[PDB]
RNA sequence: CCUUUUAAUUGAUUAUGCUGACUUUAGUCCCGAUAAACUACAGUUCUGCUUAAACUGAGGAGUCAAGUAGGUACAAACCGUACAAGGAUUAAUU
């Protein structure tokens, strides 16, 4: 718990090779927040994946440089 | 089975240098060969870190200037 | 900030796509005629490949 | 976001009826055929479900002599007379005694 | 890996490694590492380093320990530290960062003055000398055992072999080690070192701790340790005397160094005269056989060690100086502004 | 219709500036026992 | 009549800073400023018509331009300040005949370029209003202002203005006494609560 | 010292990525027609090969201005030569020396709760 | 551990033929399978060099016997692929591309770095010969000819290093004992090529471009390779 | 200082002593069950298991726990989150 009165620190105190990332639950979530933001004319993705000070306006990137 | 005496810090010293040459023959030098190999080649540019790395280049710098018999910079232009 | 470039949609062409709207191929009026012409032959040379 | 998305752990929304959906002072959904509100739609609005209908969703009519999903668009808890006549199959539970 | 690889022991061999074989094979190593030198048949003079902090630190104390009182003191006496008592008996006396910085402005005085002392090319000096930075990082996630490892692995390497060295490692708290080599050299840059001549001269590791966490067992209950340490490593920058004769003399060149000439060559970015200016550092055939060519001269008498170090020290410099006349060259700048740049 | 001045001319206001919500933010000294005995 | 001068300018400054697409390098920064000073000639040209030129800001303009001229092609290619020595910024400086504090006014201004950047797009792409004024600029900023990226395996995101403004912000808090903060475990001096002075009164 | 790899002072070049075998420092000069170089082609052109004499694929070219370098660059990369749009990177340095400003290394590299990657 | 163990235990024992994969055998052989189909579909692939030594094989296997065109070798191709659009891929890309390579279709390269997260040595496997490949192919055939003649006209030592393989390959003069001077007498049609028994105004007309033609208009979308995409990692938080 | 006195309970290599710190064992034991790709011109990797409908007049067949266990930037932070009339009759405004 956030209060750090369980005991789940007893685990942590030996090593395990890996852990699950729920990537396909978490991706389906991902998804629906995207969708809920692009019904409304917004990329999320897009803006999450702009290089600091990079302005891209509309679905545009490395291609439109390209071919422009 | 447990050990009957407490293993000395003589002793302690001798393995320490024991395994700093295993773990230096084994991999340390290997490690650094296969560094210095890659140098041939331009340096890698890993996708993932393109939001936040500088543009690919290839060149690799020569770092001791005073051994550098060549240019350095070019002059301004006009 | 929100304007961009005016350009002109002005090229009559149809589209064939696959079961998701991927388009596959573009044909024009000509194209299509032409292969509307050629019909006829097509259904006997897919017999005869059969 | 709006209500696209719910802003805690809940992972499916739960909504009840909405009161069009309720029967009491909800939508009759052969109303837009019926006089008055024709009347009153004049110009502004267009009362025929029909034009509603959203060509990237819906599919095709099928034939109804031919196996098909009701699912498709009936959009309604019954069987329309134009379907034909339905077989009913009961399990043989007992094959050995027969 | 090539699992037929020689793996070396320091105690045992199956030549024979007992006590008095490792005597006559390393007086054998010590005469060999000592007939590698070649040293010049005439000098002016032999100045030797000394350190003023340190030789007034010592007097000092003498004084404190013989009279029983400070340096001009006549009526009270020394009092020593005491459980509890806020105040330095020899607070007088210069830190032990301070010292550095004293030796580094010694350093600079000396060198400002060696340009205008006739003679100077004829002066031996020795190992010791020049600057020294001392550099702490605190915080470490390791233990002594593993810092140890790290840290024979570049004592006494040149600033950019040792990063090279710890890059190559692939190991993930070896950072706050490359950390500390990296914001090290930036420092001694900024404040006007030379890189080139840069080397780790000695490590030191000063436990701080162990957080300690439960690990619940079957029938008891342990503690798991993570370590906490800081190093402190000492740069010096070798006067060129000192370059010179390593690099030159004894062949003991960066690998580094030689990586990048040996890249420049292939890429063809230096003419066909770098591979003749570049023989006596390139590679392991060449530095061997330039060295024999130098004894041989030596012995004939034909090799001239002063003006080898001269053409090798005017060199060295002449490059530096063009590589900042053409950095300033490239901005646009003003031929006074270029003229009082060297003052 | 009048739930609006909760917000009116505050910092919460989304229909007004910074220089006026800093104007409308500027205020006197509080009332005065004195003077409020005289009311 | 200055009003209406100052409002356009301010409309043109950001238009102007949002029109170029794809990455913000330092020769973009230096075709914006030089944009913003054409702009500003022009208006002292109208009111003359019917003074920007004689003002500070004017000559800083200036100087800004003058010292991004001596930057190299490839420093006007590089879109961040990390690569920067301080011996190139006392060079650029030497050559321009400038201070350090100027050349690094001008790489502040092209990170804040920057930042101010990515805030415009977020904000054109949810469609949210733009702050019209300067005021409106720092009432927004306070609370609204992007400044970092956060990015796996520990690694760290390099911003000039943070940077400057995490330093700043450092010297300013460091050694501000805790003597009479309340602080949640800390046993509390009762008789110097009743008789230090409050500020908060 | 009239050839390129006898100048002990090289001219500003740039480097060349994505050559097919068939390439020929003609070609080269051809792809790069409009600008300046250093020399005639035989020299200005240097295709890189193995001690077999095979292609490597890369090639260095040089111009006669670090401005004419990089107005070839700008114009030239990523277009195309023999089927393949060729790569092009700048091949000499500011004399800066800016590899002494290296990044901080992160010092909380939790591998085992970070997403996959090849970095 | 101690390095010395892996010399003390690998003394006196043989290399595995095949590097086994984790999971069992019908475990392995799938994701060898999927990693092929990807590699088709994406003409190279970064992986561990164990991985890349492994993979080239069936890589190798799947392109000589596409090239065969017979319906047991289609069936053989069949089992090793998946995705129709490896398919298509391999059979009218790959194949028409190595028509006249007899075989080593594929190359390994080992990027001399190992792998930050887990220290992993790194390499590429790649088919030859495709655009932006990371070193240049050697040609085949008739192409193949034409280099080693060019060779051999260059200089003396050229000629005299393949003068004996020339006379099997027909490049000289039997009449006056020299190197011919029209090489393309030698060419000859290849599989590749349409076979001519088949044998500009337009609006529409599609305009000639290196790699496909072009169409005379514009669609508003991005590339293939960047129609859809989705974050490459949806961050799982900690639960404390 | 010296002198006299002191009830100090006044001298610790040892009580499997007590309270702690720090070494040796040792860089040794310990790493849970299946995984790939995200592309130089279209697509549908493979596997384990199968209640995954969310108005159709019906609160969508439970209890209990989380003293708020699936909100939110590759966060073990800050901020936010359980509405019994479900509020957007928002087929509106543009």
């Amino acid at each position: 718990n956030k209060v750090r009165t369980d005991k789940k620190e007893r685990k942590r105190a030996f090593p395990q090779r890996g852990f699950w990332k729920k990537q396909n639950f978490l991706q389906v979530k991902n998804n629906t927040v995207r969708l809920a933001f692009a019904v409304q004319g917004v990329d999320l993705l897009k803006l999450k994946r702009l290089r600091w000070g990079e302005v891209r306006k509309g679905n545009t990137g490395w291609w439109t440089d390209d071919y422009r | 089975a447990v050990p009957k005496g407490k293993r000395s810090k003589h002793k302690c010293k001798q393995r320490q240098l024991i395994y700093f040459f295993d773990q230096f023959d084994g991999v340390f030098k290997r490690r650094r060969e296969s560094f210095y190999r890659s140098f041939y080649n331009p340096p890698y540019f890993s996708k993932q870190t393109e939001q936040t790395s500088l543009p690919p280049s290839v060149l690799r710098p020569f770092r001791f200037p005073g051994f550098w018999p060549g240019r350095f910079a070019f002059k301004m232009a006009s | 900030l929100r304007e961009t470039e005016e350009r002109s949609a002005t090229r009559t062409v149809m589209c064939v796509t696959d079961f998701a709207q991927r388009p596959l191929m573009f044909l024009g009026k000509d194209d299509f005629r032409a292969l509307r012409e050629n019909l006829p032959r097509i259904k006997e040379e897919l017999k005869a490949f059969k | 976001t709006k209500h696209n998305l719910t802003y805690s752990g809940r992972v499916r929304a739960f909504k009840p009826p909405s009161a069009a959906q309720r029967w009491e002072m909800g939508e009759s959904k052969y109303a837009w055929r019926l006089p008055i509100p024709n009347l009153l739609a004049g110009d502004e609005m267009q009362l025929n479900p029909a034009l509603r209908i959203d060509e990237s969703t819906t599919q095709m009519f099928p034939d109804f002599s031919k196996p098909f999903f009701h699912n498709a668009h009936f959009n309604f808890s019954w069987k329309p007379e134009e379907v034909p006549f339905q077989q009913t199959v009961k399990l043989d539970i007992t094959p050995w005694r027969r | 890996p090539n699992t037929k690889r020689r793996i070396r022991d320091p105690f045992w061999r199956r030549s024979g490694w007992w006590r008095w074989r490792q005597q006559e094979v390393k007086a054998m190593n010590r005469s060999r590492a000592f007939r590698r030198h070649l040293f010049p048949r005439f000098t002016t003079e032999t100045v030797s380093f000394v350190d003023a902090a340190e030789a007034e630190a010592k007097r000092f104390k003498e004084i404190v320990a013989e009279t029983g009182r400070y340096p001009g003191q006549t009526v009270n006496f020394f009092v020593p530290k005491v459980e509890g008592a806020k105040l330095d008996p020899f607070a007088a006396l210069p830190s032990r960062q301070k010292r550095l910085k004293l030796r580094r402005k010694a350093v600079r005085e000396a060198e400002e003055a060696e340009k205008a002392r006739e003679d100077a090319d004829f002066v031996w000096r020795g190992k010791g000398g020049g600057r020294v930075w001392e550099e702490r990082k605190a915080n470490i996630p390791l233990g002594k055992k593993k810092l140890l490892l790290y840290c024979t692995i570049i004592k006494g390497l040149q600033i950019t072999d040792a990063i090279d060295w710890l890059s190559s490692l692939c190991l993930h708290r070896v950072n706050y080690l490359l950390n500390l080599l990296n914001a090290s050299r930036k420092k001694i840059h900024e404040q006007g070192g030379d890189i080139s001549r840069v080397y780790v001269e000695s490590y030191m590791l000063n436990i701080q701790g162990q957080i300690k966490r439960p690990q619940f067992r079957l029938r008891m209950v342990n503690l798991i340790k993570t370590w906490k340490f800081a190093v402190v490593l000492r740069f010096r920058e070798y006067p060129m005397d000192e370059y010179f004769h390593k690099l030159f003399i004894l062949k003991h060149v960066p690998r580094s160094l030689t990586t990048d000439m040996r890249l420049a060559l292939a890429g063809q970015r230096v003419g066909l005269h770098a591979v003749r200016d570049w023989y006596p550092f390139l590679d392991s055939k060449t530095r061997f056989f330039h060295r024999k060519r130098l004894k041989w001269l030596d012995r004939t008498r034909q090799f001239d060690y002063c003006l080898a170090r001269r053409v090798f020290k005017s060199k060295y410099e002449e490059n530096c100086r063009r590589r900042k006349i053409q950095v300033l060259q490239a901005r646009g700048a003003s031929d006074a502004v270029i003229e009082e740049a060297n003052l | 219709r009048g739930i609006d001045e909760l917000w009116k001319g505050s910092y919460l206001d989304p229909t007004i500036g910074a220089k006026q919500k800093e104007a409308n933010a500027v205020a006197g000294d509080a009332w005065p026992a004195c003077l409020l005995r005289m009311k | 009549k200055q009003g209406l001068l100052a409002s356009r300018f301010y409309r043109f400054l950001v238009i102007s800073l949002m029109e170029k697409e794809g990455t913000f390098t330092y020769y973009d920064f230096y075709v914006w400023r030089k944009g913003c000073l054409a702009y500003l000639k022009a208006a002292e040209e109208e009111m003359q018509g019917i003074r920007p030129s004689t003002s500070p800001e004017f000559k800083e303009m200036e100087l800004h331009l003058k010292i991004l001229s001596h930057f190299t092609p490839e420093e006007l290619s590089r879109d961040t300040a990390e690569h920067f020595t301080s011996a190139a910024i006392k060079n650029i400086a030497k050559a321009a005949e400038t201070s350090v504090k100027n050349v690094k006014n001008v790489l502040l201004g092209h990170a804040i370029a920057l930042t101010d950047r990515t805030w415009y797009m977020r904000l054109m792409e949810m469609q949210r209003p733009i702050p019209q004024s300067v005021e409106d600029y720092l009432l927004l900023a306070e609370t609204d202002r992007p400044y970092m990226i956060r990015l796996p395996y520990g690694e760290k995101f390099y911003n000039y203005e943070l940077e400057e403004a995490l330093a700043k912000k450092r010297a300013s808090e460091r050694h501000k006494s805790q003597r009479d903060v309340p602080r949640l475990g800390r046993k509390q001096h009762r008789i110097r609560r009743l008789f230090v002075p409050n500020a908060r009164v | 010292t009239e050839p390129i790899s006898h100048m002990q002072e090289k001219p500003a070049t740039l480097r060349l990525r994505g050559l097919p075998y068939r390439t020929t420092a003609e070609d080269i000069a051809n792809f790069f027609e409009g600008y300046s170089l250093a020399g005639p082609p035989d020299e200005a052109i240097q295709l890189h090969r193995r001690m077999d004499g095979r292609p490597t694929g890369w090639a260095s070219v040089y111009f006669e201005s670090e401005q004419e370098a990089r107005r070839a660059k700008q114009d030239k990369h990523r277009s195309y030569l023999h089927g393949r749009y060729i790569e092009i990177f700048i091949n000499f340095e500011t004399g800066e020396l800016e590899w002494i400003h290296q990044p901080q290394l992160s010092e909380n590299v939790n591998r085992k709760h970070h997403g996959k990657d090849n970095r | 551990g101690w390095s010395k163990v892996v010399n003390f235990l690998n003394k006196g024992v043989q290399r595995r033929p095949h590097r086994r994969l984790p999971g069992q055998p019908h475990h392995q052989w799938n994701m060898l399978k999927t990693q092929l189909d990807q590699l088709v579909r994406s003409d190279r692939l970064e992986l561990t060099l164990p991985r890349a030594h492994e993979l080239q094989q069936y890589a190798e296997e799947l392109v000589h016997f596409a090239k065969q065109n017979t319906p047991e070798s289609s069936l053989i191709v069949e089992s090793m692929i998946f995705t129709p659009a490896a398919r298509r891929k391999l059979f009218h890309e790959l194949c028409p591309l190595y028509a006249n390579r007899p075989f080593f279709y594929t190359r390994v390269v080992n990027q001399h770095r190992l792998r930050m997260r887990d220290a992993a040595p790194m390499a590429y496997l790649e088919f030859v010969d495709r655009p932006g490949e990371i070193r240049p192919a050697r040609p085949v055939g008739f192409e193949r000819k034409q280099a080693i003649w060019e060779e051999m006209q260059a200089t003396r030592r050229g000629r005299r290093q393949w003068w004996n393989h020339a006379k099997k390959l027909g490049l000289i003069d039997e009449e006056t004992g020299d190197v011919i001077s029209d090489i393309n007498a030698l060419r000859r049609p290849s599989a590749a090529e349409w076979e001519e028994s088949d044998s500009s105004p337009s609006p529409y007309k599609m305009v000639a471009a290196p790699k496909r033609a072009l169409e005379p208009f514009f669609v508003d979308l991005p590339p293939p390779t960047e129609r859809y995409r989705k974050q490459r990692y949806v961050f799982k938080r900690f639960d404390p």
